[PDB]
Parts: structure tokens; C-alpha cells; sequence
């Protein structure tokens, strides 16, 4: 809607004057229109409906690629005779003419395909003053676009092309076999729905064939009237259509996937101060951007415990930045992947940004030393930068190299420090045990009792203590191996 | 000049007509994509417009199926891997032992 607004009070609002005073002040229409946006939005819709809205001259539809025919600038200059010479016997009188070229960028690419800009930019401007006519000019790829074309006076509105929407088409696709009673009633329209999030419609459509030919399936290796759709040939079809979008709030929710234990109280006081802080971004107008940092030893565990922080948040936008989306790739990329995912957390009220093992990123290695410069100052200037007007971020950075940070004096860029220390008494040690369910009470007691007596300091971290019991389930159950394997550890 | 008879059978017998299938061996040797350039006999291009223009726009003939086989799909022009055209695609891979047993068997 704020585009069909947009679109209507800015470019159509000169023509409803009275044609005279048009003509008198020299006021000059808009020409262009571009309509850009991913494929299956409609926009070939969109173009029809503009015209028939509109009261318009009935559209002339031609494809970009049959284009391709001297007879094709032939063709271009020939488009255009009807509305000259409308013009011709009325003048400002003239109705508005209205030609579509689907898939522009398929023949206006930067000679045939020469030729045709050539005439067309011939027609366009210059010599004629047709404010009767309206291009539209639709794309799924922008930058393809001819440059001699991308300037002012020509194409100067730019506009992009749910769900609600996704369930009404769903609807409208099983109308036909909904009424004729062969549908089961366990088939929720609405979790299909759920499930199909990066779909369009011609997707739609070919789930529900092979949604059919599996019911299909099911008759053929005279009871025809038994043939009903269930859903669970629906779950069984979702595997042969492919969506081509992606998404990282998965990511979010894989790296909690150990869960939480809450051995000591320092963890929920650690959960604690990071729901006050998020509460102070929501409410406060002026703390418009806010840095924390969460340091600790290497393997006490620390994202784990902002993403936990993050999912419990219940921001609109959620991300992650991690090493691994950043593999394989040159330097000259990952700089514009992480301004990237910079700029596109202005775009909602608020948003949360998470950053994952900072002295990793800038490949920090201590021989040297060697590191990357440009990324480290890519990063010092992101992390100080305000959000425009009226957003609010808040980023949490984790790392475990607190003294190279020191080194580096970056230190001045985070308002604020929290530590994470690896558990270090045997009572935590104890809850973990119950937890995991590895032993019997009397094992677990007994664990206790032999590393009193061996090792007073435990002093490890979470997920070497996780990864010892899983490892010591097997060998021998009974404590001869844990209690070794731990002092080993130790 | 290939469809001809499909149509006719059609035309004739409306949905009673039989099902005709021809099969498209060495795919991508025409069928490369349509905006290769070169500036010269444009032969290589009608061709796909031709073969789009009897697939798309049928005029509802709705008893043909086309198979082509090929080797690379890369080199398949995009234009006609979309629904509507070509849409479903199998992947034909190495045998597995069991296969593998049966072939011997066959071949012996
Ligand atoms: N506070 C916590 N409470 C309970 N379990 C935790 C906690 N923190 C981490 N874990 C567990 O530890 C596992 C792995 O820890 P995690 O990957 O967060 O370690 P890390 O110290 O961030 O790693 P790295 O050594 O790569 O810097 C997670 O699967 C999670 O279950």
C-alpha cells in the first residue's frame, strides 16, 4: 500500500490538472518507471493492473527476448505511431498511452540490442515533448540496466515489489479439491503454510501435484471413490521442491543445542545482567547503540550463553557473524560481507548483532605477530558507529584473548566487560553428573570421594567435562575411568 | 515440423487422442544458451525460440511429453528450466554394489 501511495499522490498528480495550465507553466511529467524486485512478485501483474487502475489505454505487451528480429528499430519506431499521431490531432488532449517491455535487461544490456537503444532513446527525448506516454520497465535483476538509460529524466521513480497472502493462495489452489469432499479434515492449511516460508507460487503449485501423485501412488501398484488426499503424502512431497532464499535465525538456535545446566548462580546472575541490558535499550530514547563485551578462559563456554541471551530477547531481527560464514572467501570479500551484514541491520526498530570469537576474524597469530589490519579497522569503525535516526542496536561481542585486545588499545571501543570463569568446585561437578544422568547415585558418590583426595583445584571448563563423560560412557561405565581421565585433564 | 501430427490427433479427438512422446538426444548441442553473442547467422537462436514458442504457447495441446538426455546440464540454456518446461530433472549417478551384482548378471 505505501508504494501504491507513493507511486500515485508523487508521479500520477500533474495529469489531473487542467490541461492549459500544464501547457502554460511548462511542468514536465514523469517518463520512467521502474519496477524492480525478486521473480514471482508479480510485477507483470502489477503492470497490468497499473493501466486498467488508471483508466488507461489498453497496454501493449510485448516480451523482452522476442524483440530480436533493421526491421527491429523497425518495429521500435512503429510502437510509437499511434500515440504520435494521437498527439498529433488533439495535443495535450491525448489519453495516456502505456507500453510494458518485460525482461528490459534481457535486450537493454550495455548490434541489435544497439540498435534498439539507439531508436528508442531517439523517440524518447529530444525533439519530442510526448507527455502522453508512460514506459514501464520491469527487471528481477537491477544492475543489468543500461547506463545510458540510468540518468535523470529517464526512469527517475524507482519502486521495489506474505503470510496471509500465502494462505489465501493456498486456499484459492485447493478450492477445487476441498469442495468435492477428498480432502481429510487433518490437513491444516495453516501449518502447510508455516512450513512453506520461501515459496511462490508456481512452487505451490508443483507441491501440490506430487503432493497428489503420491496418493496416486498409493492406488496403483474399481474403489475410486476411496481416493482422498491425506497429509501425509503433503510431508512426504516437501522433499522434491527446493526453495532459493536462506536464512541464519537457524543458526541462532543450533548453537544452544547442549542446553543449559545451571551448575552455580553465577550463570543466572550472567543471564540476569544481560535481560537488564537488553530491557535498557528497549525503554531508554537516548542509549541508541550499546557494546558489551563477554571474555573468559578458552572452553568456559560464551556463545552458547549470548545466544541464549539473544533468543530470549524477542527482537524482531536476530543475526550472527561467525568464522565459519566467512571460509574460503578473499579478503576484498569478507570486508564487504561485514559491511553487508552492517547495513542491513538499519532497516527495523530494533536489532540485535552478535559477534563470534573476535581475534579469529582478523587471523591473529602470535609468531609473527601476524594479523590483518583492514578488517581490525573495518571493525573498530563499525562498532563506534550510531544507528540512523530512531534505531537501536545492540551487539555483543565474545572473545578470549582479552590481553591481545589490550595490546591492540581496541579496548576503548566497549562500554562494558563481563567474565565468564570455568567452574571450579566439585559441587558443580556433582549437578553436571545428575544432569547428564551418567551413573548411579553410588558411583557418583564414590566419583566424588576419589578426587577429593587427588585434586582438590578443578579448574576446567564445561565442554571438556561434557565431552570426557560422553567419552568415558563407554570404556568402563564405573568411575576407574573418569576419575583418571579428569586427573588427566586437570 | 515434428509436432504436426500430435496436433491433429488432437484437433480430432480432443482428450480421447493417444499419447505421442519424442525424445531429444544430445540436448545441449542446439540448445546452448540464447545470449552467447558472436555477431553472425542467427540460426542458433530462432531455433530456441521456435521449440519455446511450441512448448509454452502449446494452444492447450496437453498430450506430448518431451525427454531429453544429456551430459552436461550446465550448458542447457536457463530459459527452459523453469515450470511449465522441463520440470522435472533425474540424476542418473554410479551404480551401487548390489546394482553393480545385478549388471554383472545381466551382462553374464
Ligand atoms: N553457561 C552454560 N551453561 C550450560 N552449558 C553451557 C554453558 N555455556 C556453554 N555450555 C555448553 O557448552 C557447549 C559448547 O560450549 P561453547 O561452544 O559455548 O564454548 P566456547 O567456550 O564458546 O568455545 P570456544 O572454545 O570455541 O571459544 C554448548 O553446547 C553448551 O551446551
Amino acid at each position: 500500500d505505501k508504494e501504491f501511495t507513493k507511486i500515485f499522490r508523487r508521479a500520477f498528480a500533474s495529469r489531473i490538472f487542467p490541461p492549459s495550465v500544464i501547457e502554460k507553466l511548462g511542468i514536465s511529467h514523469v517518463k520512467g518507471l521502474l519496477l524492480y524486485g525478486p521473480p514471482g512478485t508479480g510485477k507483470t501483474l502489477i503492470a497490468r493492473k497499473i493501466g486498467t487502475m488508471l483508466n488507461a489505454k489498453e497496454p501493449k505487451i510485448v516480451n523482452g527476448p522476442e524483440i530480436l528480429s533493421g526491421s527491429s528499430e523497425e518495429n521500435i519506431r512503429n510502437l510509437f505511431k499511434d500515440a504520435e499521431a494521437e498527439y498529433r490531432a488533439k495535443g495535450e488532449e491525448s489519453s495516456l498511452h502505456i507500453i510494458i517491455f518485460d525482461e528490459l535487461d534481457s535486450v537493454f544490456k550495455q548490434g541489435v540490442g544497439d540498435n534498439v537503444v539507439n531508436q528508442l532513446l531517439a523517440k524518447m527525448d529530444g525533439v519530442d515533448q510526448l507527455n502522453n506516454i508512460l514506459v514501464i520497465g520491469m527487471t528481477n535483476r537491477k544492475d543489468l540496466i543500461d547506463s545510458a538509460l540510468l540518468r535523470p529524466g529517464r526512469f527517475e521513480v524507482q519502486v521495489e515489489i506474505d503470510e496471509k497472502g500465502r494462505l489465501q493462495i493456498f486456499d484459492i489452489q485447493t478450492k477445487k479439491m476441498r469442495e468435492n469432499n477428498m480432502m481429510s479434515d487433518d490437513v491444516n492449511l495453516a501449518e502447510l503454510a508455516a512450513l512453506t516460508k520461501n515459496f511462490s507460487g508456481a512452487e505451490i503449485e508443483g507441491l501440490v501435484k506430487s503432493a497428489s501423485s503420491f496418493a496416486i501412488n498409493k492406488t496403483v501398484n474399481k474403489d475410486i471413490a476411496k481416493l482422498k488426499v491425506t497429509r501425509e503424502d503433503f510431508l512426504n512431497a516437501l522433499n522434491d521442491v527446493t526453495p532459493a532464499f536462506g536464512i541464519s535465525e537457524e543458526d541462532l538456535k543450533t548453537c544452544v543445542e547442549g542446553g543449559m545446566m545451571l551448575y552455580s548462580e553465577r550463570v543466572n546472575s550472567i543471564l540476569k545482567n544481560g535481560a537488564r541490558y537488553v530491557r535498557q535499550v528497549r525503554e531508554s530514547d537516548k542509549s541508541r547503540l550499546v557494546s558489551l563485551l563477554i571474555h573468559g578462559p578458552a572452553g568456559s563456554g560464551k556463545t552458547a550463553l549470548a545466544a541464549e541471551i539473544a533468543l530470549k530477547s524477542g527482537f524482531p531481527f536476530i543475526r550472527l557473524i561467525s568464522p565459519n560464514e566467512l571460509s574460503g572467501m578473499s579478503e576484498s570479500a569478507k570486508i564487504a560481507y561485514i559491511d553487508n551484514t552492517f547495513r542491513d541491520a538499519y532497516k527495523s526498530p530494533l536489532n540485535i548483532l552478535v559477534i563470534d570469537s573476535l581475534e579469529t576474524l582478523v587471523d591473529w597469530v602470535p609468531i609473527g605477530p601476524r594479523f590483518s589490519n583492514n578488517i581490525l579497522q573495518m571493525l573498530k569503525v563499525a562498532l563506534k558507529r550510531k544507528p540512523p535516526q530512531d534505531r537501536r542496536l545492540l551487539i555483543m561481542t565474545t572473545t578470549s584473548a582479552y590481553s591481545v585486545l589490550q595490546q591492540m588499545d581496541i579496548l576503548s571501543c566497549f562500554d562494558n566487560e563481563i567474565a565468564v570463569p570455568n567452574m571450579t568446585n566439585l559441587d558443580e561437578l556433582n549437578n553436571v553428573m545428575i544432569e547428564s544422568n551418567f551413573l548411579d547415585d553410588a558411583g557418583r558418590v564414590k566419583v566424588i570421594n576419589e578426587l577429593s583426595r587427588s585434586c582438590p583445584n578443578f579448574n576446567v571448563g564445561i565442554k571438556k567435562t561434557l565431552t570426557n563423560i560422553e567419552t568415558a560412557r563407554h570404556d568402563e561405565d564405573p568411575v576407574n575411568e573418569l576419575v583418571e581421565l579428569m586427573t588427566q585433564s586437570a | 515440423n515434428l509436432f504436426k501430427d500430435a496436433e491433429a490427433e488432437y484437433r480430432a479427438k480432443g482428450e480421447e487422442s493417444s499419447l505421442h512422446i519424442i525424445i531429444f538426444d544430445e540436448l545441449d548441442s542446439v540448445f546452448k544458451q540464447r545470449g552467447s553473442r558472436g555477431d553472425g547467422t542467427g540460426v542458433g537462436d530462432n531455433v530456441v525460440n521456435q521449440l519455446l514458442a511450441k512448448m509454452d504457447g502449446v494452444d492447450q495441446l496437453n498430450n506430448i511429453l518431451v525427454i531429453g538426455m544429456t551430459n552436461r546440464k550446465d550448458l542447457i540454456d536457463s530459459a527452459l528450466l523453469r515450470p511449465g518446461r522441463f520440470e522435472v530433472q533425474v540424476e542418473i549417478h554410479l551404480p551401487d554394489e548390489k546394482g553393480r551384482l545385478q549388471i554383472f548378471d545381466i551382462q553374464t
